[PDB]
This record gives C-alpha cells, structure tokens and sequence, in this order.
C-alpha cells in the first residue's frame, strides 16, 4: 500500500504515463505550488537519482527516494558533519543562539518562524546549548 | 548552580586537556610519557646487577607513584567524561556501558595491581601494555588509522612486493643450501639455510653463516640482487604513497568551502522533517542536491567538475544565441 | 534438464570459486595455501634429524592428502570448466586441447606421483613448484602482470641504475684488489675481491672480508659512499612508480562512465555489420567515433580533452555570432 | 578491382577532384540521403581518420579505413569489452533480454526490428543466454 | 669622495663576494672549505703517532695562517657590512648591536685562541665548530631551512613511523631476550637486547649478538620483516617529499609573474598613505586587492581561480544576452 | 654508380646498424658486449692458479681476436661514417679532425696493442676501459646525460643530504672514539673511528670494529637512528626523481603535436631569409611567433595557456555581443 | 570616538541602515566622487573583507579595516617584498631614476605630481638611491 | 648607421613619435601593403618582443629582433628540429620531392613558385636528397 500511495504521486508527475519524470514534468508540478525552480535546479534534482544518466527518473528511481527519506547512514553522518562545522569546541554542542543565527544568516536563510520551530523542537538544555547528535537522529528515524 | 556551572566548566576543561591535545596544552600528555619512559629506564637498568638496593628503592617509589596517579586519572577520566551535568556522568555511562576500550584498561590496571601487591616478566609486560595505555591518545589509533588507511590503499602491490620476496626467498635458500651442505657447515639443515636467506635479503648480513664454495657465493650474490629489492619496497612504497598523500592534503584543503554549504544542508534536512507526497517528494530531491553540494566542496570536487559545468554553461551560451536568433528570424528575418 | 540446470549451476558456482576469488568466498584458495605451507613446514622441520618417525608419519600423510585432494581439484577444475552444457566440457576442449597452463600442470602432477610412489631434492623442488601451482591464480601471472608493467616502463632508467652500479662494483673491486692484494689474505684473488665488493655495495657486509690497509679503506669508503645508493636505485624506482599509479589508477577510476558508451559501441558495431558503398563509409566513420569515445571515457579523456571542446564551443559562438551579424545587416543595418 | 570500388565512392564525396573530403562533400552526401550530421559530429568522424589533422580525408586514408572494416584486433577487443560491461557473473554470457533492454534504452537506441535482427542474428541458446564473445567475432571476420 | 666612492664600491664587491655566493666568484668560499678541511686531514692524521715533528710543524704552521686569516676575515666582513658610507659601519651598530650570530663568533674565537695560545678535544672540537663557522652561509641556515621545511610538512606521519619503529624495537627485545636469556650469553641483561634490537632493526647488523635457539631466530626473523620496514620509512618519506617540492618548484617558476602586481602593489600603498574618511577607506580596499594580487602571481594563484572565473566569464556573457533578450522583446517583439 | 650505391646503401644499414641501435638490430651491440663480458669471465677465473695452459691458452685466442675484431670494426665505422659518398669519408673528415672520442680510441687501442705485443694490471685496465668503449653507446652518454640531468635538477637538496650526512659522521665519529678510546683497541685512534663511522652509518656494519662501553653504545645507536637516513636519503631522491620523470615523458608525449608547427616554421624561416626594411621586420615577427609555436607542441604548452586562452576567448565573445547591441541600439533601440 | 568616526563613514555607504555595504552602496559613493570603478572592481574590493563570504561588508569588517590601514605585518612583508622584485644587487638599495621609471610606466601609473612627491618623501642619498625598506616603515608606522 | 635604419623604420610604425608600436601602429602599417592579419595575430607578434608585457613594442626591443633576425643558436637549433621531424632515417637528409609535398601541402603553404626558388637554393645532390644541416646555416649566417 505504501508503494501504490508512491505510485500515485509518481503519476502527478508523469501524467501522461511514460514511467518517467523530466524536467518537464517535475518542473511544471513545483510551479503549479507556487515554486519557481531554474533549469539548473531541475537538472541538479533529477541528476541525484538518475541512474540511467539520460534525465529522467524512473518509478524504481523515485520509489527508493521516498523510502529511503533521510534515514540512511549516509545522510545521518554528513548532517552530523555539517553541525560540527560550527561546533568549535568539538563536544557535540551548539548555542541555541550561534544555531539560530546559522539558520537565519547563512544560505538559503529559515524565516524567523521555522527557526523558532526548529530550536522548539530540540530539547534545549537550561544553559541554552543545544545537543545537535540527538537533533541529528530524531531527523534520521 | 553557577558555581557548580564554574566549577564544571574548569572541570570540562581538564577534560579536554586530558582528552583532546591542543598547540600548547600537552604537559599532561608529556608527563605521562615521561613517567612510563623513566619506569622503562629504571627497568632496562635493572638486569645488569644494580637492583641490590638503588634501583629496588626506586622501583618501589615510581610503582608507588604510578599506581596512584594512574588511578586518579583514571577517577578523574570518567568524572570529567562530559560537560557541566547530565553529560559528565550519564553520557559517561553511556559511553562505558558498553566499550571496547573503557572497561579494559580498568581490568588490566586491577589485574596488574593484584599481581604485584596481593619476575622481570610481570613488571615489563604490563609497563609495555602501559605504553599502549599511551597509545590510547586519537582513540588508541590516530597513527594506526593513518598507517592502516595507506597499507589497505596499497594492498595488491605490496602483496606483489611480499610474494615476489618470499618467493625468491625460499628458492634461494633452497639452492644455497643443496650447494653449500656438504662443504660448509653452517648450512647443516634447511632451517639453517632459511635463516641465512633470512638475514641476507633483508641485507642484515650477520656474518654467522656465509657461503664458502665459489658456487654457493655466485648463486648468494645472483639471489642477493635479485631479491635484496624485493624485501626494500615496502619501504619505498609506503614512503612514497606517504608523500603524495601529504600533498594531497595540501591541494584539498586548499579548498574547504563549507561556509554556505554547511548552512544549507541543515537546513534542507529540517524543511524535509518539518513535512511530518508530491511536496515532500521535492524536499527529499532537494536534500539529495544539499547533501551533494555539502560533501563535494570537501573533497569530490575536482578537474571532472569543471568540464561538467563548462559543457552546461557553454551550452547555455550557444542556446541563447539562439534564442535571440529565433526571434530575429520570427520578427524581422 | 530442470534438475541438470541446477546442479550444473551449482557446479558454475563451484567453478567460480575454484577459478575467480571474491570478497568472501576464498575459503578453497586459503586451504590450498595452508595445504602446500604445512607441508613446506614439515619440509624444514625435517633435515634436523626428526624424520625419525614423527615427521615421517606426518609426511606420509600429508602425501597422500595432497595427492587426493589435486586429484580431484584438477578433476573438479576441468568438470567445472564451463556453464551448464557446451561449456562445461565443450570449452574446456576448446582451452585445454592448446594451452600453456592446461595440460603441463597434468604432466607434472603424473610425474612427481611416479617419483615418489613407482632425496629431499625431489620432495621440495616438487612443492615449490606447488607455489607455482598457487601462483597459477589470476592466470599464473596477477602479481606477474602488474610487476612487469611497471618494470618495463621504467625501463631505460632501471638500466642506468644496473649499468652505473655495475661498472662501480667492477672498478672498486679491482682497485681494492691492488690495494690489498700483498697484506691482507682476504683478497686472494680478484675473485675474492668481487665477492667482497657485491656483499659491500650491496649493505650487506658480511664481515668476512675487510680491507686492512689505510688506502684499502679509504678506496672502500670512496666507493661505497659512490656505489651504495647505485644498488638502492632499483627499489626506490619501483617504490615510487607504484605508489605513483595507485594515484593515477584513483584518478581515472573516478571517470568510469562506459554505460552509453558501452551501448553506443555495439550498436554502431551492429549497424555497420548489418550494412551486408558510401552508405557503408559512413558507417564506418561512426563506428570509429564510437569506439574512440568508448576508449575515452576508461582513461584516454585528458587535460588536454578539456580545452579540445573549449575551441570547439568557441568556434560555435563565433558561427553563429557571425551569421547573426550578417543578419542583422541584411535586414535591420 | 576493390581499390576502383572505392575510388568511385570516394569520387562521390570529392565530386571536385581536388582528392580530399572536408565536412562540406562529407556532410552533402549525407544529407542528401536524408541524414542530419551536426558541425561537430562532421570534424569528429573526419578526425578518425585524419593524420595530417588539416581536416580532410584522402583517398589512402579512405582505402585504409574500407579495407579494414572492423576486422582489426583493436575493435574486436573493444567491442569485446563493450559488452564486458554487461557481464557482471564474468563468464562471457549476456542474457537475451538484457541484450535488448541496453540495445532499446541506452545510447543510439536500435529500434524493435535492428534489435530483432541482432538477437536472430546470435545463435541463442535454449536458456535465452546469448555468448556475446563469439557474436564478438563474426562482426570481426 | 670620489675615490672614496670607488674604494667602498670595490668594498661593497668583496662584502658580496664574502656574503652572498653566485655562480663564479666562488672562491672565498671554497678556500675557507679547503683550510679547515685540510686542517682536519692533518687532524685525523694525527693519533696515529705521526705528531713527532711532520705534524707537528704543520700544525703550527695551520693554527698560525687560520688564527691569522679569520681575525682578518672578520675584520673584513664588519668592515664592508654595509655600503659605500652610513651602512658600511652605522647599519653594522645596527645588526650586530644585538645578534644571535654577530658577537658570538668572536666569543668563540676568541675563546679558542686563549685555550690555545694562552689535548686533542680541544683542537678538533674547536675544527668542528669552525664547519659550524662555514655553516654560517646562507644565515646558518640554507640547508637547514630547506630541511626543517620538508620535515615539518611531513610531521604527523614521520611521527608515525617512529613511533610504531619503537614500539617494535621494545617489543621485540624483550621477547628475543626472553627466548635468549637462558642458553646464549649475548643475551645477558636486557639492556644488551636493546643493543642487539637497535643494530638488527636499522639493518646494521653487526653479528656480535646473534639469536642461538630456534624460537628465538624465529622471533627475530618475524620482527625484523616487521619492523626494518619502519625504520627505513623516514628516508623514503623525505626523499619523496624532496622530489615533490622540486617538481612544484618548477611550476612555481614557470609562473612568478610580479611584474605589475609590483609596481601596482606600491602605487597602492603610495596612494593610501599619501591621503594623510569615506576617500580613505577605498584606498584601503583598493590597497588589499593589490596585496592579494601581489601574493597570488607568485604561488596562491591555484585551480579554483580558474573555474571560478569561467563562471563569473559566463554568466557576464549570459547577462549581456538577457539584457539584449530584453531590450528586442520590447521593442521588435 | 648504381652497383655502387646499393653497395653504398647496405654501408649505410651496417653504418646506422653499428651506429643506432633499434627495436631489432641489436646483435652486433649484443656481440661486442659478449666479447668484453667473456674476456672479463677469463681474466677472473685468472688468479686462482688457473692459468697454467687451460686459462693461458684461452686468454691468447681471446686477445687475437679481440685486436683483429677491434682493428676491423675501427675499420669499417671510419669507412662507413657518412652515407653513399661525399659523407661516408668527407664528413667523416670532418667529424674526425677535431673530436674528443674520435682519436682517443685509437690512441688507447695502439698504445694497449703496443703494450701487449711490442701483470695483471694492464690486461684488466684495458679491459674495463673497453667496458668503456661499449660506453660508447649513445655518444658515451645516454645514460650518463640522463643521470646528470636528474642530479642537476635535485642539487641543492642534494647537497643538503650530503652535508648533514657527513656533519653527522664527524661529530659522531668525534664521539665515540672519545668514549671508547680508552677500553675498546678497536677505536686506537680517530682514523679508526672515522672507518667504523662510515661503515655504520652506510648500514653496512662489518662488525670489526664495535662499541663496547655503554656510553658508546647509546651514542652510536643515537647517532645512527639519527643519521642513517641521510645516508640513504640520495637513493630516495634520485628514485622518487626518476619515477616522477617518467610520468611526466608520459604526459607530455601524449601531446608531442610538432607537425604543422615544425613545417610552418621552416616557411617562416624561408620566407625570411628570402627577403634578402618595414616589410623584413614583419616577417622577422612572424618568424619569432612561429617558433615558439614550433617549441610549445612539444613542452612549453601548459597549464597557464588554459587560463590564457580561456579569458582571451571570453573577451572576443564579449566584445562580439558589444558590437551585436551597438547596432540594435542603433537602429531598434 | 575613534570608533564613532568610523561608524558615520560606514554610514554614508549604508545610507540604509541595513547594516551592510553591498555593491550598490560602495559604488554609489565612488560614483558620485567621480570614480569609475566596474562591477568586478567592486566585487573584488568588497570580497577583500566579506568573512561571512554573501558579498557584504558589516560594520564589524569595516572597523578591522580602518583601524589596521597597512600597519600590519603583512603588508610590511609584502611591500618590501614589491621593492625587492625591482632590487637586483640585492643591497635593500633602488635608484630616485629606477623608482620613477617603475612608477610611471608599469601598473595604474603614478602621475609626475604624484611621483614627485613620493621621491620628495624618501631621504634620498646624494648618490641618487634610495633605502625603500625604511620607506616601506614610514607607509608601516 | 644600421641604428639609424632600424630608427627609420620603426618611426614608419610609430609616426606619433610616441616611441612604442601597438597593434594599431603594427597592423595599420601591415594592412596598406594589402596584410590582412587579425588583432589575435597582431597580438601574438607584438608580445614575441614585449618584455614589459605591456602591448608595445619600444625601440630597445625593435633593434635587438632587427639586428638579431635568425643569427641566434636558439633559431638555428629549432629550424634544424623541424627538418629532423621530417628525417626518419635520422641522416640529417630529406628528399627534394618530400621537402616539396611538405612546403606545400602543410602550414602557410609556400607557392610553386616560392618552393621552386627554395629547392633551388639547396645545392640538391644528384640522387634528389637535401642535407637540411647546411641549408639550415645558410639561413642563419
Ligand atoms: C617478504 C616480506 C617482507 C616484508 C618487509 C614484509 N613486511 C613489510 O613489508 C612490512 C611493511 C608493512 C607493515 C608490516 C609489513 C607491511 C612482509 C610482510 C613480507
Ligand atoms: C646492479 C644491479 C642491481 C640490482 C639490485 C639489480 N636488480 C634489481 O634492481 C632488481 C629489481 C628489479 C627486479 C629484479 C631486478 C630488477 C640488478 C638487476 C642489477
Ligand atoms: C625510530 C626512529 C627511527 C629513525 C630513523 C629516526 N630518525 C629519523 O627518522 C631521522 C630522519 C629525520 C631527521 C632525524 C630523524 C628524523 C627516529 C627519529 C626514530
Ligand atoms: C654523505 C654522502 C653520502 C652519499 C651516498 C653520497 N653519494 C651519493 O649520494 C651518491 C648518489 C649520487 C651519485 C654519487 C652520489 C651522488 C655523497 C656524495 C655524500
Ligand atoms: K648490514
Ligand atoms: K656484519
Ligand atoms: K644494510
């Protein structure tokens, strides 16, 4: 049942029942919602799952993305790096404070609310330090 | 609990300094060493008669101190394991519960110390094991990872080198020894001859077995430069393989551009949890591009990289010509 | 043949596993190796007068062992040969019936069995051969193929080193013979003076012979400190030039992309054979396109590769640019 | 006699007689059999066989070129490593269904007859294995 | 002070000649070379009793001409310091008012000319210090910068090696005198394993002490394969090091383009400095851009710079197409 | 004259036959080094009391048919020097009036000759020096021009090794024979020590001379862990030199591309020359351009033509953009 | 005040008060004195600063700016590293005719009022050269 | 006086009296005598001389490239390298009819005849083989 609730999605996608997503079809979905991707960024997405390597994306393709999500070994270690880029110390900790102005400063910056979302949801200790491991595996579960 | 917050902010320190060594910070580190080194000194100038009475004395007060600073390190180890609360002691119990390294060196210190209070063998042996006790710092490895990671990136080749030798190894001690066992006799067995190849291809060259027959000599030096070679690349291949590995390092490091990178992928792992199909389908593919982008500016960022994206922007610049050229030709011709 | 199917795919497993090793399953290769080094075991523990009964048993069995279990390994090997049918025995007639490991592994397995059944000479040299039997792997010649790849292109330099560190050992030896000749008894001979020189220049030193005389050993050390690092070239090379194609061998297996161009070869491959004149030709020409980029894509693809498609997409832009210029000029100005 | 067969294919590119091919008489003759090579896809076929790389073919190099064919020990390695990449179990067999899959989904893609034609052509064992090392060596004979 | 002038110039010549060596006027240098080498010859050829009165005079004779030509050497060199006037003796005050090189040569010779005037230590250990003396070139240092370069690159791994090295060094004496202790009197104490494990690991190998029993010659066979590799690896490192740095050397001076960047870097200075708020603080810009610049040409010019600027160069042209795009879809549609 | 030109041609192959060897036509080479080889293997078997008849006999054929085989060979290279005529003696004149390897040969075989006809010594030192008419090879130098090209490159770092290597040996040697002088005979006096200083630290460790104190014995292991690596460290360099060499002919091969710009060059070149002022200094420009094209192709072409070539690209698209809107400006708008 | 001083000059460029001086802002103010600079001039100079690298200048890197100017050891290095290139003996010595010539035909070149007043500044010798490692401290003071 | 000559003709170019010839002064002068070269190629000749890598050639560098012509060893050894490409045989000869083909089949191609003057010049042996060596010195004498 979870493949067919997959499929369905898929099929949003490829409605002209082909089996695959270009940038065509994935492009036009996102706009539709009010996303404005460029080429590039169709491409880029696309490239990440494309094993095939001619553009599309196939069911089997798009299935092993959705059931994977982030919950892989892979992705739990390379958040884990990404916080320890701005854990000086290397204890495992970060500011509640220094992770807010990371989130809001750099990138493709949170607005205020997710921020205030996200250090809602970790469990913040009373100095105002933040554990990001634990963060890392509630996000990887 | 603000003096306790100071009291265990020095104490946080302590432990990195005992943990984690800095530019300047290692006298702990160095003193520990000294003081193994020195129980060795006094151990190596045991065995030749001076143990009578100044070097038992001094035995006795270095195992005296040892046993002591080693157990308060030991207390202090796991008292300062984490930060202020919560991780001091509960992180420690959840890094010891179950270690491969926290309970062991607890049973050898006991286990040591139950053998001397309540020969040379004993006191050596665990002073050796207490030079692994050293060994510990990078967790027990930093040396052995490196050393590990460039054998395993040489495996096959230094197979070559190994098998090649041992090879020539034995078949020259074979030949040595069928011409030199009925003259010579140093060459009694084919043990003996192994020993003597042994010695040789390795270019010790004790002296205590040599061929004498002018055929046994023209067949060692023939075997001797064909094989002294083999048993030196190990050598030559880790020390090279070394080198470039180091500048390697350069060249990479050079690069590090995990400012933005960093940020972003953090934050497209929190907008693909904060979903909880089609919108979070396009948040895992975007994760996917995070991902990416955040380990290739470390390293798989390379030469490919740059023709990737030449042939795209190229293509893109002969494209848009081309849309100029489209509406030339659609307006006025 | 459902059952047949089976069971010979079972024997193409086993096949494989006797033939091409894995990450895990080397199990057989590992036991054959541990078969022929025991034996090599009991070899040397013999010849220091324990034969007596306790190695003999022990070598009686081990023959036997090792005969049964060849036996049925070359049976096993040639009865697996192939697939399923018209593999398994047919190709294996089409290897064995002309091969220079096939049959020459059979005639040396009968004879060594008629030699021993119907000295330590002929029961080592036999099982030495057996570690040529276990060089077999990889086509007798894995370590062998890598080996003399690098060898052969560092070819003109290896030859420098030799022909330099010859000529030095020569003309030292001879100068330390004159110098020599009358005191010390060493140098007996200019034979004498050669064995001496090949134990120096190549660090081994002996001992055994040392010249005696002032000039002797300042000629000596004149020439060791000239000759030495002469016979320590060879591994330095060798060391140097595999740690250098380990890099390369990372570099260009990061390219690796032979999927579309695995495909695109066959079928230009298909397409010019389909063909059965100038249509022909042109099939021709592509399949000649096709073969180069499928090459390429492996390892060809260089630096230069990069800055061949930058000229070319210049070349492009200007084309078009030019004709957008003329364009323009013919209608609006 | 097979020389003159091909000078008077090689005269139909160089209708001029000035004995050279360029991607102008190359390209022609193409498109007027209703081919559509691109500029670049012109200079790479010419560059095969080009060695004095002023971008022409002569006739001693368009001989060497129809003499040879296929049949040199260069393309039959080649191709032999071709389909290498589709062994995975290495024993010199490729499935025949996998034969068509590649044949129909990567690269120049044949069509449904080539490939039907290809997978007759192989004498296809009873399984549906195709040995490709033998298919290997009739397009090289 | 014409004649002056051409006086200090001839003097300002020879401060070159007896400070910075080139290609040809090499002289001074060598003849310093060659009176302490040949003062060390006659040296060494003494302690052979020949000091009765051949070498006896010439020593005389040497410790005469050195004592007289280094004062006038070191007059010398503080004499034509600087040049023509205000360098030749003020700039003098001012490098050797305070120097870790300037007073302490004088200490020193001074020293020894009291010791001598008013057994062999002294004389040779003096000799010594005089090759510390024509150290002093290059600031004492050429070499020695060159070496602490290279081997500060490699450090971490250089510690690798030495410390697995010793670790089998320990290790490996112990068990060898465990295995030897008994039967072999080599083996007496512990500290003669250390003796017999240092010699044998570096491959001197001298044969003095030599392992006896079966076990312990297999032990040793074991460690030397296992450890001879370690110690030989910080040569291997280093003159793999070396070779790299001189191929890089190469690249470096293929590009060392400070033409402008020089002149542009202190027009920039100039011009900051000269202004003595919003003026100010773009000079400064302008002034770190050309410093960057400066530094770049000469090596931190990489890869990157490259590609960045093929994206920055492409989408300018992109850009100049949009901007276009535009500009017709308003007017020609 | 054409009996006499083919007979001049097969002079001509037996000229470049004797002259540049090839992939095949190696055996006269390969003879010549037989013949030299086989002398060398009777003049060893010599002086060891074989020279009664057996030796005796042999060594006078070898002799005769060395001085005929020699005579002739001279001979036919001086009579086969140029092509057909006018270069087989003309340009033979040529070379052989003023040449430091033509005469010389002959020189040394009249003056041998002379010797022999109308001990030891003589026999053997003509001998090797014809181990240096094989030399010959390559102008005498192919390998002795790589060598000196690969040790001219590493000089400076070189040297280092050198002169810390023997600034170790001194100072080591200095100390020990300090600490032993007393007890151990071997160190008599410090020439004695100097000798067991050279022989350690080159690893080569006869064993006749050795500490025995344990102050000397902790110096010299101290010493040698110290300085055994910088007498290795040569052998390192010239290896990691050699191999980096080799991969670098590799690179740089792979362009090799000088066939047009060699034949433009010679047109240049021509074109100059038949010139013979405005119009001569243009073609002298097109001359320098067309010989740096000519050299590029081969090795100068690197890394920082890319960056060149790339913006100067870049800036001819752009300014043909510039000059695409200047005219829609013009007229659209 | 030093400070204070800084502050309303970062202000003229963030007329803003954002906080930030972009390209925008920079150029803006060197326009309106009369100064051309290009668009990768002004990247150039802003990139000189931008720690946090989003193309930015904060008032935090303008203040380490202005209150370090040259006086830094590295610039100290680097300007005698500059007089050195035109330095062949080696002597720390540069003609007052060698020292014009570089500044008025190499680089963005020194006018004859500009270079001038440079040669005035240097003690020249009665000779005719100049000690430019005492003049690098006098622009390093 | 052969100063003095050079003088003359390098005023030719620079007739401003500016004392430096761009690639305006360069290729103006060029194209009256009915020279097309492109500003590339302009370029290339004038950066031959340019040490001060500015764009200009000054009158140092135009009498050291007028008096030097091809005289140098470093002319001499490369025009011999680019005959040995042509010399297979390694004799330091080249047939008249195989110099002809490359003359002017290859590069700039020369004229009949610019390449019957040029075998005429080579004082050709009578088998029809060119010793380049010689002809190379004569064109650097
Ligand atoms: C024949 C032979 C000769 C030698 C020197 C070795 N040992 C090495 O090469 C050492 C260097 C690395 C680290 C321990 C090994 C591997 C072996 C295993 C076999
Ligand atoms: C003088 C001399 C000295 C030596 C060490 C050698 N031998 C080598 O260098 C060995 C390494 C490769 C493999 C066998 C050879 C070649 C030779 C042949 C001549
Ligand atoms: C175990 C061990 C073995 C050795 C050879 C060394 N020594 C070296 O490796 C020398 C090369 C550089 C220069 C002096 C050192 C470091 C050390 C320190 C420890
Ligand atoms: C201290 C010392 C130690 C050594 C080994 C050498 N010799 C070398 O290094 C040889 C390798 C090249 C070729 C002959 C030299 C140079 C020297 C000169 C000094
Ligand atoms: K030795
Ligand atoms: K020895
Ligand atoms: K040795």
């Amino acid at each position: 049942e979870q493949i067919a609730e997959f499929k369905e999605a898929f099929s949003l996608f490829d409605k002209d029942g082909d089996g695959t997503i270009t940038t065509k079809e994935l492009g036009t979905v996102m706009r539709s919602l009010g996303q404005n991707p460029t080429e590039a960024e169709l491409q880029d997405m696309i490239n990440e799952v494309d094993a095939d390597g001619n553009g599309t994306i196939d069911f089997p393709e798009f299935l092993t993305m959705m059931a994977r999500k982030m919950k892989d070994t892979d992705s739990e270690e390379e958040i884990r790096e990404a916080f320890r880029v701005f854990d000086k110390d290397g204890n495992g900790y970060i500011s509640a404070a220094e992770l807010r102005h990371v989130m809001t400063n750099l990138g493709e910056k949170l607005t205020d609310e997710e921020v205030d979302e996200m250090i809602r949801e970790a469990d913040i200790d009373g100095d105002g330090q933040v554990n990001y491991e634990e963060f890392v595996q509630m996000m990887t579960a | 609990s603000a003096a306790h917050k100071r009291y265990r902010r020095l104490q946080n320190w302590v432990y990195n300094v005992l943990e984690r060594p800095r530019g300047w910070a290692f006298v702990y580190h160095v003193f520990i060493f000294l003081l193994v080194f020195s129980c060795l000194v006094l151990s190596v100038l045991s065995t030749i008669q001076e143990h009578q009475e100044l070097a038992n004395e001094c035995l006795l007060i270095l195992e005296f101190v040892m046993i002591v600073v080693f157990g308060l390190e030991y207390i202090v180890r796991v008292w300062s394991a984490g930060c202020c609360c919560r991780y001091r002691g509960w992180q420690g119990r959840f890094r010891f519960a179950r270690k491969p390294f926290c309970v062991i060196d607890f049973i050898v210190f006991v286990a040591s110390v139950a053998v001397i209070a309540a020969a040379t063998s004993a006191l050596r042996s665990m002073r050796f094991l207490q030079i692994l006790r050293m060994v510990r710092m990078d967790r027990r490895g930093g040396t052995w990872k490196l050393l590990g990671s460039v054998v395993y990136a040489h495996s096959k080749e230094l197979i070559t080198a190994w098998y090649i030798g041992f090879l020539v190894l034995i078949f020259a001690s074979f030949l040595v020894y069928l011409a030199e066992k009925d003259a010579n006799s140093d060459f009694s067995s084919y043990a003996d001859s192994l020993w003597w190849g042994t010695i040789t291809l390795t270019t010790i060259g004790y002296g205590d077995k040599t061929p004498h027959t002018w055929l046994g000599r023209v067949l060692a030096a023939g075997f001797a430069l064909l094989g002294i070679s083999f048993f030196a690349l190990p050598a030559g291949i880790l020390g090279s393989g070394f080198a470039l590995k180091v500048q390697e390092q350069h060249r990479q490091k050079h690069f590090e551009k995990r400012r933005m990178p960093a940020a972003n992928l953090i934050q497209a792992a929190w907008r693909l949890y904060s979903t909880d199909t089609v919108i979070r389908s396009i948040r895992i593919l975007k994760f996917l591009v995070a991902k990416r982008k955040f380990k290739e500016t470390l390293r798989p960022y390379d030469v490919k990289d740059v023709i990737e994206q030449y042939s795209a922007g190229h293509l893109d610049m002969l494209g848009r010509i081309k849309s100029l050229q489209t509406r030339v030709d659609q307006i006025v011709g």
